[PDB]
């Protein structure tokens, strides 16, 4: 009726479903789409389905998956502290992390239906944005651990393709992916 | 629930949509710094704020109350944008460009130079 | 509580007027935080500008005993009187008031206005600004430790209701 | 007014017209800082770090419900040489009053 | 039934009647009659009462009548404020507004049944009332606006004349009326 | 209900109606009070506020509980006169100005200690 | 309920009871501590309270998360002794003083 989750229909549902995919209107109202919340959706066959995942995938899809999970996690049991004062006023490493999850939830997550080559997107092109960002982010925490600050790691060049690798087709991915890999590994030599 | 689907140029005049998406962010932050004007006093408040509380004020006393006038469709957006010129440009951040260059400036004339 | 329809609407009502407190309360938690942020830079300019005021009077006091006279230094201690007129003006601060410090600090009628004290007599001027350093810090601080008590009260009420009520 | 410091100092603040005495210990200073600010006809005392941090612990059994005398850490003979962490000192404070360690 | 305005006898009551007299408890044990619960009672024959209104009683008595009912609004919005943060959290300028709406209801709605006076209340009487309450509350917002606190407010000792005009009587009362409003305005512009 | 038909003049004392209602304006305002104690802390209370929080508590132990002792009405109307006589004379808004000066001052003490 | 009947000499260890109860008093308070100064602030501390809620947290990660492996009962009770033994004495006010010195030795770093 008026959003309850509590009624006897969606009680009952929920109880034999495998999965609960949660369109949420605040998230289209900041023009994020698909509006799928990633903090109350869940599902119940990651598990059974791994196998398929590191054969047909990769070997160690699973872990990368759990990964960028565990990103999102961090990233939004931090907002309530951003919120009180700001995101300038935070430390190195939670800048980092809200960096890098706003990456995340802007170059992954989000996909755009009436792109021509955005709308559709493969389990091998996934992967391979998914292991772009999560080198990217370890390069940036050795470097702010190094001492550089994380001005300099925003204005990189590399970010705008690895932002820009979703309206790549899927035959020019491979290529792209390798070569991004290189550039991303060429700029941490630089901070090095 | 279906307004969407008959605004817009061809329809009616084409800023209709972003105009009445602003007008509603408006008055939202103008009635809860209404609220908090209370306990804090307007004068620790910053200058945006003020502008809201200013807003909302002349926005339910001259788009509401219209009494029993007959108001076309472009008096209304008239009047719209006569009150949303009451906060300074770059706040409107919904509409476009070109339709805040189009229309802002107007200031309150019509509905007091007219019945 | 009498189970009524009536009731029912009543508590929902309630329901509707605490979360529609909880959220005022929280803007007015973030605008005294802009506040007290807006207070720290200032408070701790203050203590720059006092601890490089400090370092000067110390200079002064340290010839002006070795280099003059061990004595003369004692004999200024009794010459002047002290000072006392140091009257507060109590002071608002968001619904609570707090005492705000106007010394009167009387300088150039007083005793022996110049005579023979060689670093003495320069000495005894640089404790003036000394002085006048201390009661900026503590005028900063005091009004930074008061907007502090008043957010952690204000956070305290926020998690009353959120929590219990 | 008052001040709790080195002997040496405290000539000075009397040329600043403010009594000013020490005897170079935290007990001593708490103890006779009572008569001190039950003989507070000031309203500001200064104490140095090095006597002890916080004259809050002290004093605080005693002002209760008063608040004319305000009591501040101010920079020591070492200090006098050295200088102060100005920064520290202020986000320790902020650490404790808004919840968190932040402008970093 | 059980004071249950949900029973079906009054909704079926609800939708033929003109007007509508809520009653309340809370008014009753405070001993304060009529008890009329004024956030729950309505009337749907002002706008047709209006000329007779102006041609007997006075030509701007519905604007009178338009001017406390907003003032008694907003004072039951400030209410919602004074339950969560007390009343002397409030501003000088919405402590006003509750003093006034207190003196509103216990200056004019309240009578006397039982008294040889307060009985029976003409308009004109009414009338009165209402123009001095409106006076004197203009005036003390005027003097708020400079610097007056609302202290010294409170203790002027025109709110006895106020609080006990309703006991005059029908015939004693236009030259209380009239000697009131200068005393009114005499309270402010003598200070200056 | 039938309480005003037996009442006043020519029956218990002038005085019964406007002592009754008055205690009952007095004492709403204080359970009001409380009600605001549990909120905002008795620490932040006026003077006022605290002369009306006293006057609910000394009430309700001096007026109420009496425990098994037969009081007769003056008696009664003594003890409420003194109760009243806590909140100054200008709160008694129900009572008349003639009732006031003729009741108005007594304490609580010399009723009984 | 039925508890104090199956444990103890003869059907498990002797300590199983007073270890058992020991434990859940210690978990109690770690609990309540955490929150009081979850609203005041944890200036206002104390020496143990800090034993109290490393205690807490010690056993909310190592006790209760066992994940999948499959724990006899002694290795159970070796844990809880460990746990137990980073609070001093005087506060294993509930356990009887032999095996308080027979068991107390081993602390958590057996992992």
């Amino acid at each position: 009726p008026g959003g309850d989750m509590s009624e006897p229909v969606t009680q009952s549902t929920l109880r034999i479903v495998g999965a609960f995919w949660r369109l949420d209107a605040s998230l289209a109202f900041r023009r994020h789409f698909p509006a799928i919340n990633w903090n109350g959706s869940y599902s119940l066959f990651t598990s059974a389905l791994d196998p398929w995942y590191r054969e047909n995938v990769a070997e160690d899809y699973p872990e990368l998956r759990d990964a960028i999970s565990e990103l999102l996690q961090r990233e939004a049991g931090l907002q309530e502290i951003v919120q009180l004062v700001g995101p300038d006023a935070l430390q190195d490493a939670e800048r980092l992390v809200i960096e890098v999850g706003r990456i995340i939830r802007e170059d992954f997550l989000q996909q755009n239906a009436y792109h021509e080559v955005d709308a559709y997107c493969s389990m091998k092109k996934a992967y391979g944005i998914m292991k772009m960002i999560l080198a990217f982010y370890k390069e940036a925490e050795a470097a702010i651990k190094r001492g550089v600050s994380i001005d300099e790691i925003l204005q990189l060049p590399v970010l705008e393709r690895i932002g820009r690798a979703r309206y790549v087709s899927e035959e020019e991915f491979p290529a792209y992916f390798e070569e991004a890999m290189k550039e991303i590994q060429g700029a941490f030599k630089a901070l090095a | 629930r279906l307004m969407n689907n008959g605004v817009g140029k061809g329809k009616t005049r084409e800023d209709h949509k972003q105009v009445s998406d602003q007008l509603y962010s408006a008055y939202a932050n103008g009635v809860d710094i209404r609220k908090l004007v209370a306990i804090i006093g307007e004068d620790a408040l910053t200058e945006n704020d003020r502008r809201y509380l200013q807003f909302a004020d002349a926005f339910e006393r001259f788009f509401i109350n219209q009494g029993q006038q007959n108001r076309s469709i472009e008096e209304s957006l008239q009047i719209a944008w006569a009150l949303l010129s009451m906060l300074p440009q770059g706040e409107l951040k919904r509409i476009s460009k070109d339709h805040i260059g189009k229309y802002y400036g107007q200031k309150l004339e019509e509905i007091w130079g007219a019945p | 509580v009498s189970p009524t329809r009536m009731n029912l609407l009543q508590r929902r009502g309630q329901l509707r007027l605490a979360q529609k407190g909880v959220d005022l309360l929280k803007k007015k938690r973030d605008a005294l935080v802009a506040e007290f942020f807006g207070l720290v830079r200032e408070a701790m300019e203050a203590r720059k500008a006092l601890d490089q005021a400090a370092k000067e009077a110390y200079a002064a006091l340290l010839l002006a005993q070795a280099f003059d006279g061990p004595e003369v230094v004692a004999g200024a201690a009794l010459g002047v009187p002290p000072l006392e007129g140091v009257e507060a003006e109590v002071e608002n601060v968001w619904g609570s008031k707090v005492p705000r410090l106007k010394a009167t600090f009387p300088d150039g009628a007083l005793l022996s206005p110049v005579g023979t004290p060689a670093y003495t007599l320069e000495a005894s001027r640089a404790f003036r600004r000394y002085a006048e350093a201390l009661i900026r810090v503590a005028n900063t601080e005091t009004r930074l430790k008061k907007i502090g008590e008043e957010i952690k009260k204000t956070t305290r009420r926020v998690n009353a209701l959120e929590q219990v009520v | 007014m008052a001040v709790i410091a080195d002997p040496e100092t405290a000539q000075g603040f009397r040329l600043a017209g403010l009594e000013g005495y020490g005897a170079s210990s935290a007990e001593e200073a708490q103890s006779l800082l009572e008569t001190l600010v039950e003989r507070g006809g000031y309203a500001l005392v200064a104490v140095d770090e090095a006597l002890l941090p916080d004259p809050e612990r002290a004093v605080e059994r005693l002002m209760r419900g008063r608040d004319l005398p305000v009591l501040l850490p101010i920079a020591g003979l070492k200090e006098a040489f050295q200088g102060h962490d100005v920064e520290g000192y202020m986000r320790e404070l902020v650490r404790k009053t808004i919840g968190f360690d932040i402008k970093l």
